[PDB]
This record gives C-alpha cells, structure tokens and sequence, in this order.
C-alpha cells in the first residue's frame, strides 16, 4: 500500500516520515472511498470482462489455442482463463491498496520463470492482460479508468 | 491461559503499577460485554453440531476433497475433518468467554501449520470451514454478540 | 491370493452389471429415481460402485477391515440424507449376483462375507457403534478426541501383560507358557531402555525374579528398572537434567511432554535435594522424577498395573498438534 | 511489515476471494482512523527531540545509571541510549501510522532481548523509559490520538519483558 | 481468574462449558463492578494502609528493626516497607480476578526459599499483611472488608 | 565432495595400505558401470527442463500446493519450488557420475530439513517431487541406467525425510 | 508399513480405478515369489547366528576396528555391532516377505545416519559387513532366493552410504 | 562421568598400552592433592546457602533483575535463580573432588546456553553470579584449595559464555 | 574409580557428598600409592605371567589347542594368549582404580555374546584367568596378593 511504501522509505532513510509524505498519505485516505467503489465496480463485471478479453486474445493469436499452442484443449483453455481471473484479482487489490507493491509480489515476481516451465508465451499472456484493459476501461468512467488503466499497465509492463 | 482479566492484570504488574483508570475501564468494559457473551456461548453449545454440519455443506462437501484422490474422500477422512471442524468451534467459544485471543493460540494456532503439512491436509480448505463456520454462528448468535463471536473466528483464520 | 486374483478379476468385469442389478431394485420402502434427484442419485450409484471397489480390494487384502473402517461412520452419516432400507436392498441383489459369478461355493461366499461386513454396520445402529476415547488432560494440554474409524484403521497394537494370579496358598503365582512369560519381561526390559538389553547380556537379578513369581507388580517392574544403576549412565548420567526428564518421559509414559507446565512441575522434582529417607534406597533425587511418573494417575489409569508401558503414537490417543 | 489495508488485501489472497462489502467496511474504518494518525504523527517528528529529553529526565537521567559504574556512563553509553530511544519512538509511529503492531515485531522486537543481555544493557529500565515516553507522548498528541499511541508502546514494552 | 478456571476445567473434560459453570460466569461478571471498586479504594489509601501497618508491625516486633534485625537501617527499613507495598498490589490483583491465582503466582510460590535466602522472619512478613488488613478493613465498609479480608487471610495462610 | 575411486583410495590412505587386488576390483567394477553413466548423464541434461516440467505436473501443480493458501502459490513461491527442483536434478546427475553419495549429504542434504522447517515449505510434498522426477528419469535413461539414477534419487529423499 | 500388494492397491485407490489386469498380473507375480520368499526366511532365521559370524570373520574380525582404539575394539563395541548386524538381518528378511523396501525406510533407515555419526561409527564399514552378510545369505538361501534377498540388502547398503 | 585416575587409564586404554612409571606420576599427583580437596568440600557443602546469599548479595539482588521486569522479578523466578546457583555450586565440588571438569559438560554446560536463551535468562549475568560464588568460596576453602576450586568455576562461566 | 561412584550416587540423590562417603574418598586416597606400587610389580611381570598361565590353561583343557578346539594353531593359540593379556592389562587397571568399573566397562559388558560369536569357550577363558591369578599371586606378597585376587575374582565371576 502506499502507506508501506512510505514508512520503508523513511525507515531506509532513517528519519520519521516526511510532512510531504504525510500530506501524499492524507491525500490517499480521502482518495480511498472512490478507489473502493472502482474496484467494486470491476468486480462485478469480473466474470465478462474475463470472458470477452479471452475471446479477444483467441483472436489475436490463434497460434495459442492451436494443436501446437499452450492453451489448446478445453482443460488448457480453462486455465488461461483462470490465469486472466487471478490478474484481474489481483487488480483490484492495487487499487484500493493505491500501489502496484500488493500485485507485484502475488504475480510479477518469478512469473518469467514459471510460464517458462510451463512453456506458456509471455507476450500473448501480456495481451490478454491488454485486452482485460480495454473491456474494464469501457465499463468505468473516464477518471476512473485511468486510474485503473495504470494498474493494468503496469502488469502489462511487467511481463 | 490468558483472558481479558489477567491480561490486564499481566501488563500492571510486569510494569510493577497498580491499576489505574485506564486500566479500570478496560476491565469494566469487559464486564459490560460479558453477560452476553455467557448467552452466545449457550446459543452455540446447543446448536453445534447443526452449526458443523451446515458449515461442511457450504465449503467442505461437494469439494475436489471429497471425490477420491482428496483428503475428505472415504469415511476415515471424513470422520477427521468433522472432529477439527469440533475442535475450532469448542475453542472460539471458549475464546468468546474470557475474551482473549491466546487461548487460540495456545491450544490450537501453535503447531497446527506443521502438523497439517505432515499429514497432508490442506490449509486452504481448512480456512474455508472455519470462515464457513463464522457465518453460521454469527446467524444463530444474533448481531450485537456476532461482532464479538467473529473476531475469534477470524483469528483462528489468519492464524492458518 | 492367486486364486483370489481370479475371484477379483470376474468380480471386476461383472462389477458394472451387479451394481446396475442393486441400483434398478432400489431406483424396506422403494424410492422413485426423479424425487431423489440426479445428484442424489449419483452419489447413491457412485456408492455402490465404491463398495464394490474396496470388496475387490478386500478380497485381495484378505482382512474385513478395509470394508469395515469405512462402513461404520456411512451408516451414520446417511440416513436424513439417505434411506437405510435401500442400501441394504441393494446387497440383496449384489450377493445373488456375487452367486452367480462365482460358481465355487467358497468363491462366492468369500465375496459373500465382504458385502456381510458392509451390511451388518449398516444393519447396525448408530448408538450400537462405538465412538473411541478422547485423551484426558489436567489442567494443561486440551482434551483430544480420536474417531473409531480412525483407530480402527490404525495397525492394532500389541500389547505385553502379564497379571499376578491370586492363589490358595495367598502368595500370588502367575500361569504363562515358557516363553509367554518373559516376553513381558522382554518388552518392558525394552521399553525402558530403549533397547533389548539381552544383547548386553545384564540386567537387574532380582529385578524380573520378584515378576516371574509374581509377587511385584509390573508396573513395579518398570519402578525398579528406572531406579537401577542400568538406567541411570545409559541415560539420566549423560544428559542435562532438562534433557533427562525429557527422555523419562517418553519411557514411562508413552506420550512427549506436552506442556510448559508440567516440565516445570517436573524439573522442580529432580532439582529437589531430597528429604531424607530412612530407605536405604536412595531418597528422591532422579529417583523422586521416576516416582512422581509411575505414581501419577495418567500413568497409572491409562497403563494399569499389569500392562507395560507402550508408546502412545498418530494410530492411538489422537497426538496434539502443538 | 504489513498495514491494515494489506492485512484485509492478504487475508483475501489466501482466500482467493475478490474484494466483498464486509472487507471493504473493514478498509472504510481505516480510512476514518487514518487522518487522525496522520495528525499524531506529524505531532510526534516535531517534538521527538523534547520527547527523548523529557523521558530520560523523568527515568534515565540523574540516577545511578548515568553515574560511574552505570550503564549509561560514559559518552558513548549516553549516546546509544538516547539512540535507542529514538529508533522505538520511530518505530512506534511508523506502527501507529500503519494500524499494525507487526512492523514492531520484524524489526524491533526480533532478537532485542539477546542483543541486550550480551551487551549488559537493564532491560527494565529500557523499559521504563519507553513507558515514560509514551506518557509524553500521550500529552502531546492530545487523547483520542493517546490511545492508538498508547497500544504501540505498550507492545514494545510488554515484548522486552 | 473466575473464567479461566472454568475453561480449563472444561478443557480437561473435553467439553462445552457446563451450564452451571456457565451461572457462576455470569455471578463473577455482575460481581465485577462491586470488586473494581473495592480495589479502587484500597489503591487510593494504599500509602497510608502501608505506613499504619509498617508501625504496628516495628511496635509488634521491635526485634526486626534493630541492630541484630534484618529490617534495621533505613535502606533496610524501605525494603521492608516496599515488599507490603508489593503485597498490597497484589492483594488488589486478587479481587479484581475474583481468584488467588495472580496473587499466588507473583508472590506465595518460592516465597519461603526467597525470604530463607534474605534470612527474613516469614512469620514477621505474615504478621505485617495481618497489620495491613486491619487497616484496610477499617477504610472498607463490612461487606466489602469481607470480600477483601479472604484475600488477606490467603496471603497469611500461605506465608 | 569424494566419488568411488576416492572412496577406496581414502580408505586405503588411512590405513597406509597400498592398492591391493581387492580394492583394484572394487575399483574395476565402478569402471564397467562408468560407461553407461555417462551415456546418462547426457540424456539427463539435455532433458532437463521436460524432466522437471512433467515431474511438477505428477506431483505438484493441479494440487492444493498451486492453488491460493498452498505453498507454492504465487508465482514467487512457484518460481523457487522449480529452482529446488533442478538443484535435486544437478546433484542427483552429479552423485550418478560419481558413484558416491556423499556430495549429496555435503551440498543439497546438509541444513536442507532446517530451511525447509523455517520456511514452512512441506517435506512430504518435496519428497513426493523427488520422487516423481526419479520416474520420468528413470524412462528417459533406460532400465540399466534406471537403477543406478534410483539410488541417489532415493538417498535425496530419505534426507529430507 | 506398506506392502507390494498394498502399494498397488493404493495407487489404484488414488485413481479411483478398479485394478486393471497388468495390476493384478503383478500382485500374481508377488503371489508365486511368496512360496520362494517364506522358505527362504525360515532358512535366514534358523542360520542367522552363523550368517553374522562369517560376515564378522569376512570383514569386521582381525581387522583395526578389533585392535585398541577401532570402534568395535572393547567388549560393550563388539557386542553392540554385532547386535545391529542382526537389526539389519531381521529387517532385509521381513522386506523380504513384504516384498517392499519401505519397512527399511521407515525402521532402520531412519535416523541411522544421525545416530551413527554421533556415534563416529564407521558407515562405510558397515556397509561392507551388509555386503558380506549378503554373500552369506545368498549362499544358504539358494540362487532364486538369493536375486530377491540381495536387492533389499543392496537398498539397506544404498541407504547407509 | 569421568574423574582424573580413570581418565588417565582411559587414554591409556585407548593406546592398550599397560600403565607405565608417567602414568603412575599423573595419579600419585592427584593422590596427594585427595586430601585438601576432601576438606575444601565439607567446608563448600556446610556453608553453601551462605555461599549463594553473598554471591546473590555481591551480584544480582539490589539491580534491575530484581526490579519489577526483570528476570529475577516474582517469587518463582527468584526461586529458580538461587536454585540455579545451587547447582552450579553443587558441580562445581563435584569437579573438585574428581580432578576432572568432564562432569560439568555432560551435566551442566550442555544444551544449557540454547535452554537459557529460549527462556531469555541473561547469560552474563548468570555468569557474573558465578564468578561471586568463586570469590565467596575461595576466602572459606583457604588459598591451597582456592586454587583447585577456583578452576572449575572458570570452567563453568567460560562453557556459558 | 571409588570417587566416581561417590559423585555419581550423590548426583542422582541430587546432594553435596555425605560424610561416610567423603571419608571412604580419603581413606582411597591414602590406599592409592600402595595400590600403584601392587600394579606396577604386575606390569613387570606380566609378560611371564601371560607365558605361565597360558601353558597352565592348556594342560588344564587340552581341548582348546587341538584340531577341533578353537585355540588350536599358531594365529589361535597367539589370539589366545592376546586374550589372556587384555584381561591382565585390565585387572591392574581396576587395581589403581580401586573399582572394577573400569574394568567392567572394557572386557566384562557382552563378553558372553562376544565370545558365543566367536565360539570360544567361556569356561576356558575363566580358566586361564584363575591360572593368572595364581601366577600373579606368587609373584606378590600376601596383603598385596589379597587386594589383587579380588580382582582377578571379579572377572573369574563375570565370565
Ligand atoms: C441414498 C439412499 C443412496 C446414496 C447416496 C448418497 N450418498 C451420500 C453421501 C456419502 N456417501 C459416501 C460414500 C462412501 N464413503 C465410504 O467410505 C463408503 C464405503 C466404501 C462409501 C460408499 C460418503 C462418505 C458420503 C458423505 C460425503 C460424500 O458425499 O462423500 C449422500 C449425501 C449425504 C452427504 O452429503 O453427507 C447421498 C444422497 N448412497 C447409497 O448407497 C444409497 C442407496
Ligand atoms: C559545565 C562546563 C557545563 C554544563 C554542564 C552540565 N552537565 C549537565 C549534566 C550532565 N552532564 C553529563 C556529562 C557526562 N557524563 C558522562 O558520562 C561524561 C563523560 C565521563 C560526561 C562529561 C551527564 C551524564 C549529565 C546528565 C545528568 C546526570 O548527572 O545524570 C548539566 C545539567 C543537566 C541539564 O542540562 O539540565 C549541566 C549544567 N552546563 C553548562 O552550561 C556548562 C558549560
Ligand atoms: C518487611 C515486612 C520484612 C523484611 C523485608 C525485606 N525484604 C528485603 C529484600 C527483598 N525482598 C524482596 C521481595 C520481593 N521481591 C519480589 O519479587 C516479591 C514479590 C512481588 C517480593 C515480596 C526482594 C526481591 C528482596 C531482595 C532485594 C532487592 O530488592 O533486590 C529486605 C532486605 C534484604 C537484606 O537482607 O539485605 C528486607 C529487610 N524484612 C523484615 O524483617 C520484615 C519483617
Ligand atoms: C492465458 C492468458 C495463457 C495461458 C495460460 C495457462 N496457464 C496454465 C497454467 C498455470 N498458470 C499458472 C499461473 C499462476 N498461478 C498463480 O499463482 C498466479 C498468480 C496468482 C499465476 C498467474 C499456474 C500456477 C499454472 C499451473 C496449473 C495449476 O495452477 O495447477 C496453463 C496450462 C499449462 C499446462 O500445459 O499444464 C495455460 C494454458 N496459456 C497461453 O498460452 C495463454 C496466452
Ligand atoms: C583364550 C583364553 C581362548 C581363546 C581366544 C581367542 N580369541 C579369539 C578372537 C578374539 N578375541 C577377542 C576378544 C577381545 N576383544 C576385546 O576388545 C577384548 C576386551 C579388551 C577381548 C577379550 C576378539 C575381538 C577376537 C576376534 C578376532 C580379532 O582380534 O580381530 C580367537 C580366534 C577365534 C575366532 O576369531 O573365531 C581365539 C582362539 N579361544 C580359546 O579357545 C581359548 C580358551
Ligand atoms: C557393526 C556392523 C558396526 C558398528 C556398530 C555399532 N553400533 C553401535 C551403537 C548403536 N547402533 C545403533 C543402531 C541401531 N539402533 C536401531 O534401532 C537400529 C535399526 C533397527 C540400528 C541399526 C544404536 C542406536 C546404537 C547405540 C545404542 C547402543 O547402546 O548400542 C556401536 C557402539 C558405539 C558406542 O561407542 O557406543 C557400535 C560399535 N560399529 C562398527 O565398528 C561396525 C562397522
Ligand atoms: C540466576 C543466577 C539467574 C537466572 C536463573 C533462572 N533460571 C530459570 C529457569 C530455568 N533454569 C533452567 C536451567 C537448567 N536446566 C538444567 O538442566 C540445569 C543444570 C542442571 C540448569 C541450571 C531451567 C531448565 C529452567 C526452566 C524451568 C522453569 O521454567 O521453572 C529462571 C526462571 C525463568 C522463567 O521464565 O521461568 C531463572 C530466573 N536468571 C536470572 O535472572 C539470573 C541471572
Ligand atoms: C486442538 C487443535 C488440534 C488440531 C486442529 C488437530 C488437528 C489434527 N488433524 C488430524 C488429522 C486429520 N485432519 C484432517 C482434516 C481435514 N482434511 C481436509 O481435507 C479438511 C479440509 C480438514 C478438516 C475439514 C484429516 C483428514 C485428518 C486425518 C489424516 C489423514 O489420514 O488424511 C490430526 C491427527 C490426529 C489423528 O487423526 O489421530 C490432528 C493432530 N489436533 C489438535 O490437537
């Protein structure tokens, strides 16, 4: 959270927090209350979002869901989808947690790694996140959306 | 153990104080608080093994545990699983009377990690009874003693 | 086995056909197949199926235990989910088919005293089924219940005894075949020491004397070894006295020490500087610890006199997690 | 270290379960609390200088400890022991800015007690003297903030005994 | 405490909270408000219960505080005086928690071997908590001065 | 670390003994055995990756350890339960060439139980793992090599347990 | 412990799948060696004393552990290893009739390693009177006998080394 | 345990070399120094409680340990602190009157710094407090068996520290 | 050692030495010069004792060197004779002693076993002991040949 962030960097500082910090933590507090009700709104609209951004992903890369691809087969397929499920989760955590520290711990680090062993593509995994994006955008307002599009980017950057 | 009383007690004399105010409120807090709590614990004694059983149906039952290759799987496995699902319940009751936490601990948080992974049963599955187990409670208890009753519950959660 | 293999195999490829026969007599009171439901109905197939399996499974075992564990616990647990009448129906069907598979009588009743075992639990109410102990606890260490079933799958333990026998004459002598008696002996020498100590080649005279005639007890038996020379320098002289009591522990009771209470209670008894004692046998001290253990009532309850001690494990008496 | 909006994020992971209204009530509660830390929290920067000062006056300070023979004796010793005092008071916002006991735990508690017997540092006295600074501390933050302080250094002290 | 002798008599037994055990919870809760202010009063006369019953004491025993007597010095003299003060503390502990338990915990066990390695007269010690008894009975009302009176007599018993 | 010539020289150094025709055969059997290792060995590493990708896939993943509250959940903790699995893998190649068990017990078995317990990682399911990888090891290096591949396999997993 | 007969039986359970013929060929293959193996322990238990006499005068005796300062030098030594020589006959003839080598695991294979090494008993030398004891056995029991005795005590020798 | 005459013929043991004139020196030394320490232990065993209240005295009593907080806080604790002492004055003669400081690592000094440091008892301190005792018990023992006895004592506190 | 024992029984009654046992120490160590001087006469005329005992055990038991008898041939009858001279070395051992734990330790605890592998007979080998005795008691003067022989008795008992 953005208040973690805050405290470690004075505590690597050694000094007691910052009164310009203090005032970029009271801004988070008050910003909070909107974050919450962003994340709710992504949450409801969980299940779709998951569904079209799939869709949309099959048909940029056809090679993934092909005889040959990682997610060919519909026990694949479920588990790519389950994969898009836990990013977008992990989401909206960052929100209401108003940093990306809470998604980067769950599912940036070591990701290369583990879709390497998997033999998963990592670029196509990055567009179903680009693709959750752009469904989760057109579902939230405008300001809300950018807020939210920063998240996602950041996974997007990520991988 | 430790319950709201001696623990109050506990932090005075370690300081060598007797007992302040502050101090004073604290325990009549607790006095305040507890004359329900005798009634919630009563609620819960009597509709416990409904409340078990409620809670398997929710989350336990009808799980991958239950079909062969899961811990649920077979009436052994089965018959287990109920009597930690007892074991929770009996201590986040005797947690809400005394109204400390560390009874949990000492009786159930401390090991339990480590026998669980020894045997083999999932943690996950385990939370899931438990939080299960807090929303069947908490109905049968009724609001104002819920908020007491489901911060034992979650303890024994997070604890796991 | 060889043949039980044929039995099992024949079992096998009709098994589809004598759970369908079960399933068609009950799909006693006969319930519709529509008013269960299908899932209902789906657990109800799979079950048959399932103590099908384990009949196999029982057959090449050669042990009714396998049904057994199992059997018990269902029969409580169905019955507001499930009729009691229609799993039994279902056996009728699937002994006559277990019959006609199996034209050797034996064959067939073999296959017949496995689905017998599943039946007579299920015939069995759920008060006539016993529920197993639960370990009980001073005021330390929470009492743990174990289930049947699981004690029941647990490898049975075995237990050495040997009883003083009152006489005619009024001084106790005990009956035990050559070997029998001094097996307990053997196990108790065993225990207490960790190992035989035959290969050794000493042990304690006129300890194991006094219990072959029978006259002390063998749980004064096992007093006796934990104040001998022997067991002290094997252990207690080697050991801090927080590792002693430790060990002593697990010979003499069967269980770990399970609390921070109840090592302190234990390590006042060995630190103590003994009262004087007008027995010439050396007064508390490490012999006090020993004491205070065979005294207590967990050990002497759960033990008893007769029994030696043995080690109190994951198949008995539950084990805390802590 | 972890903070009480993580806390509800964390509890949820290993759930799996997406945020729900019930945890968001629990966040909503922070969010009210957080502004009022933040307040006590400036308070305590401003005034750690005088804080240290007054709680070693009333506790450490013209007492055998800080004659010869004492712990405190000597320049160096004086110095780490005002150092000391600093880092719980630090430390002690930083968890009170969190609404987690936890960061007192990782860094603070873990291996104090055998840090101090090797040194030959009093833990009783250390103790003290963090019990004198949290009543300062309680004056200057003024009650409301006083209590959310007052769990922090009760915390730290009830660890080193 | 009351309560946490009932739940590891429970324990013991494996089982819920017996409904009588239940009753007596719920006896020592009302109780409660009557024993903090019993303790309350006791904590606010305290310095003068310890001065009154340090004075019966040295006139009770003049040995004690004399040149052979352990208690003599003025050093000496504020031991003696601090350790009524501690019994005192702990005596208020007593009734809030309705029990011996805290009482008997911090001061009655290893009392004997301590106060035989300081070469104290325990009899002199117990003949002090007696002093202070009958101070504090004085300032406390009768019924009250019962309650507070058993947890006197227990620290005389036991010393 | 030692293999099995420096087993039998070392035991003959300590006894100032020269090599004698009993040694020399001890020495002449590991020789016969050299080949097929070596033929092995090469399969092993060229196969590494799938060794361990199907060993996971037995044991580990589609379990209870990847889903949320398992240990290996998260891709951190997935990444490192795969960074373990090619250590046993190495070693166990490494043993198998040299014929000894004993750089087993000085690099991968000594601590191992410690870490494990303080990381709360599970025994039991890394044994498991062990175990799976010795069966897809076991098919890619044929039955002659099976045996021997077995052995130190075996070794890793009576260690950890 | 577990059985060969059990262990197909759980593997089947976990599968949920009634046993298939290749199983059940397997369990009929245990079934025939059974005859074989229940002679081959009635020979083991009556020769057992003579069985660990030649394997001492093969390697233990008249060798530095014997002479003053070896670890079997002393009578309490000598005893206790030829005490564990019988542990280790007992257990490789119980394996034997189970037909699995987990018994082995579970009883003397665990905690050996630790115990012996505290102890500065020889590993190596041990292995080398389990090898002989092989020898030995292989010889009383007979050659169809001897292939199923010798691979339990080649797994006790892979255990301890 | 082990005294000074069994430890030589021990090493002579281990040589099996049969007891020789240098041998006979080492014991008929010890022989002659029998007597005082005999006399130093009656005076040791008459004035023990005496011995631990001076040291309790000289060292932890009047301090922080004492104070509320401390580790010496409580009857109970208090307690077992002296009965500490006590053993550690007990050993100590036991070692006097063997010659030989074995008994004191396998009784006392083993495992002893990990149980100490799990219950947060301050190691220094305890060794301070053994340290008094030596003092104490030189003065009583006289400065011929001050010598013997103060070893011993070094021995304990260097095997805590 | 006598001393050992008195630690040791004093340890496990956890109490400081009795009298009785300090005074049996001081008479030891008044005995234990007048001990080293009876061990050393035996030291010296070991190598002759050996010789003679052996040739008195093999008339005694013909068996043993004969074709069927285990001490038969140069390496056995050698192995024999190593055998006799252990228990030598192990009796003045437990003479400067005082005890025969030191004793019992190294050549008493599983001899049976031991020589029950080996096939020897024990009686023999209490024979050849016996035999020593007698040599070694010429050898010494009457009192020291007293102290001597209960030892020599000792090992005669234990096999
Ligand atoms: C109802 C008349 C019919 C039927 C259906 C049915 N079964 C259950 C629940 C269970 N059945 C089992 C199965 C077994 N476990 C064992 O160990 C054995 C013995 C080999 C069997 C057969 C178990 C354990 C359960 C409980 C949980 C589970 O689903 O696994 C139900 C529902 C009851 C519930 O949820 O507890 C129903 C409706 N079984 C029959 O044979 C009947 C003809
Ligand atoms: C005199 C030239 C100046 C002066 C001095 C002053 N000091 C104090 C208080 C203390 N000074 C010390 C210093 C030391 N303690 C040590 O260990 C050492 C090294 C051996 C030194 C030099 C200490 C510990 C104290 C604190 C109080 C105590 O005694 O424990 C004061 C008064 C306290 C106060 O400031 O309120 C003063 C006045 N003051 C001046 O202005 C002079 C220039
Ligand atoms: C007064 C009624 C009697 C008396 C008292 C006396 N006490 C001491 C010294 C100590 N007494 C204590 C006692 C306590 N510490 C605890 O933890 C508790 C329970 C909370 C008690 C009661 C302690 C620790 C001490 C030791 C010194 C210290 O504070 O560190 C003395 C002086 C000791 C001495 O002999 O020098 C005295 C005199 N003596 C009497 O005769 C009175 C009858
Ligand atoms: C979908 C966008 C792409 C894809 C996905 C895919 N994933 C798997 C299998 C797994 N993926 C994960 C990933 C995670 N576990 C975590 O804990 C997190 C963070 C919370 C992540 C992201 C895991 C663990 C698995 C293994 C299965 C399991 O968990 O039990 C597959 C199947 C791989 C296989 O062949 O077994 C697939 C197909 N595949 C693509 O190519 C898409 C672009
Ligand atoms: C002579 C009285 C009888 C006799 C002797 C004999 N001994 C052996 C072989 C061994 N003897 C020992 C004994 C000891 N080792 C010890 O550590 C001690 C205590 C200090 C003793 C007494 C041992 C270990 C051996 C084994 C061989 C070796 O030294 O490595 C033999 C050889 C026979 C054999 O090896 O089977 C013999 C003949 N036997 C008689 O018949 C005499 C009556
Ligand atoms: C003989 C081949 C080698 C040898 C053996 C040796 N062992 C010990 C001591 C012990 N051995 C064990 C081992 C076991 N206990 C068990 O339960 C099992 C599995 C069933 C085994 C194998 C134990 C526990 C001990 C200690 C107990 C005891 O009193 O013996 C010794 C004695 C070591 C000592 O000095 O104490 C010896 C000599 N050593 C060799 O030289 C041979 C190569
Ligand atoms: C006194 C000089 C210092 C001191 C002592 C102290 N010790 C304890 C508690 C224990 N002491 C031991 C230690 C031993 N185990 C052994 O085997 C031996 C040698 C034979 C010793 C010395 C043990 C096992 C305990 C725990 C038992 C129990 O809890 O009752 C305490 C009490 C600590 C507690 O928290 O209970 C104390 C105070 N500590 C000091 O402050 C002195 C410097
Ligand atoms: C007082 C605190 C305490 C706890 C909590 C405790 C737990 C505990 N659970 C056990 C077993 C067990 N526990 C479970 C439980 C489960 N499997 C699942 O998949 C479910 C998610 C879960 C419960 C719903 C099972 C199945 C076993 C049997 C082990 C097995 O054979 O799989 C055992 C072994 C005891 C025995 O069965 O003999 C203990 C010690 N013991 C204690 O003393």
């Amino acid at each position: 959270s953005v208040l973690t962030k805050a405290i470690v960097n004075a505590d690597a500082e050694a000094r007691y927090l910052s009164p310009g910090e203090l005032d970029r933590i009271k801004s988070f507090v008050a910003s909070g209350e909107r974050r919450l009700r962003i994340a709710q709104t992504l949450t409801e609209a969980r299940e779709r979002i998951v569904k079209q951004a799939g869709d949309q992903l099959f048909q940029k890369r056809p090679d993934v869901v092909s005889p040959g691809g990682n997610a060919y087969g519909e026990k694949m397929t479920a588990l790519c989808l389950r994969d898009l499920d836990y990013y977008l989760r992990l989401v909206t955590y960052g929100i209401v947690a108003g940093d990306v520290t809470p998604i980067e711990e769950i599912g940036i680090i070591g990701v290369k790694e583990m879709y390497n062993s998997l033999q998963t593509p990592i670029p196509a995994v990055a567009e179903g996140v680009r693709a959750m994006k752009n469904v989760a955008t057109s579902l939230l307002s405008g300001d809300d959306a950018a807020e939210a599009g920063f998240y996602f980017d950041y996974l997007v950057g990520a991988m | 153990m430790k319950d709201a009383i001696s623990t109050v007690i506990a932090k005075y004399d370690s300081q060598g104080k007797y007992f302040d105010n502050a101090a004073v409120d604290q325990l009549k807090a607790y006095f305040a608080t507890g004359e329900l709590r005798v009634r919630s614990a009563a609620a819960i004694s009597a509709n416990a093994q409904s409340i078990i059983k409620e809670a398997t149906a929710k989350a336990l039952l009808y799980s991958s545990l239950t079909r062969t290759g899961g811990n649920m799987y077979y009436a052994r496995r089965f018959a287990a699983c109920i009597r930690d699902m007892e074991y929770f319940l009996r201590y986040a009751t005797f947690a809400m009377v005394a109204g400390d936490t560390s009874l949990l601990d000492e009786y159930v948080l401390n090991g339990l990690k480590e026998t669980y992974t020894s045997l083999g049963v999932p943690i996950d599955a385990t939370v899931k009874g438990i939080n299960a187990l807090r929303e069947v409670v908490a109905s049968v208890v009724g609001p104002e003693a819920a908020g007491e009753a489901s911060k034992y519950f979650d303890h024994l959660a997070k604890g796991l | 086995g060889q043949r039980r293999i044929a039995i099992v195999a024949k079992l096998t490829e009709n098994a589809e056909m004598i759970v369908s026969r079960a399933a068609n007599r009950i799909f006693f009171e006969p319930i519709n197949i529509a008013r269960y439901g299908p899932e209902r109905m789906q657990k109800s197939i799979r079950d048959l199926d399932w103590f099908l399996r384990y009949t196999t499974y029982a057959i090449l075992a050669g042990d009714p235990s396998i049904l057994e564990a199992n059997c018990l616990g269902l029969r409580e647990i169905l019955e507001k989910s499930c009729s009691i009448s229609a799993t039994i129906v279902a056996l009728l069907e699937m002994r006559k088919n277990a019959a006609r598979l199996f034209k050797d009588e034996a064959d067939s009743k073999l296959v017949s005293s496995y689905i017998s075992v599943v039946i007579r639990a299920l015939d069995a109410d759920r008060s006539d089924a016993p529920a197993d102990i639960v370990r009980p606890s001073s005021e330390d260490r929470p009492g743990l219940t174990l289930p049947y079933i699981y004690k029941l799958s647990a490898d049975s333990l075995t237990t050495f005894k040997m009883t003083a026998i009152y006489g005619a004459d009024g001084r106790p002598k005990v009956n035990l075949s050559s070997d029998e008696k001094e097996r307990v002996v053997r196990a108790a020498y065993r225990q207490v020491f960790e190992r035989d100590l035959k290969a050794y080649g000493q042990s304690v005279s006129e300890a194991e004397s006094k219990v072959k005639n029978g006259e002390i007890s063998v749980r004064e038996f096992v007093r006796r070894l934990g104040k001998s020379e022997l067991y002290r320098r094997e252990f207690y002289q080697p050991f801090i006295n927080s590792r002693v009591l430790e060990l002593a522990f697990k010979h003499f009771l069967g269980r770990a020490p399970e609390s921070r209470a109840e090592v302190q209670k234990y390590f006042s008894i060995i630190s103590s500087p003994i009262v004087r004692g007008q027995s010439s046998m050396p007064s508390g001290g490490l012999y006090a610890l020993i004491d205070a253990l065979i005294d207590s009532e967990e050990y002497t309850s759960i033990f008893g006199e007769d029994t030696v001690p043995y080690l109190r494990n994951l198949g008995v008496e539950a084990q805390p997690s802590w | 270290m972890q903070d009480a909006i993580t806390a509800v994020i964390n509890n949820y992971d290993v759930q799996g379960k997406y945020l729900d209204g019930a945890a968001l009530d629990k966040l909503k509660a922070y969010f009210t609390t957080g502004a009022v830390r933040v307040r006590a929290a400036a308070v305590i920067s401003s005034n750690a200088t005088t804080i240290i000062k007054e709680a070693a006056a009333k506790a450490l300070i013209y007492s055998d400890l800080t004659r010869p023979g004492g712990n405190m004796y000597t320049t160096r010793r004086y110095a780490a022991c005002i150092r000391d005092m600093d880092y719980f008071l630090r430390y002690a916002t930083y968890a009170m800015l969190a609404g987690d006991p936890s960061i007192l735990d990782e860094r603070v508690l873990n291996g104090l007690k055998e840090t101090y017997n090797s040194l030959g540092v009093p833990i009783a006295a250390t103790v003290g003297g963090i019990q004198a600074m949290k009543e300062v501390v309680g004056g200057l933050v003024g009650p409301d903030a006083a209590k959310e302080a007052s769990i922090y250094f009760d915390y730290l002290s009830s660890g080193l005994s």
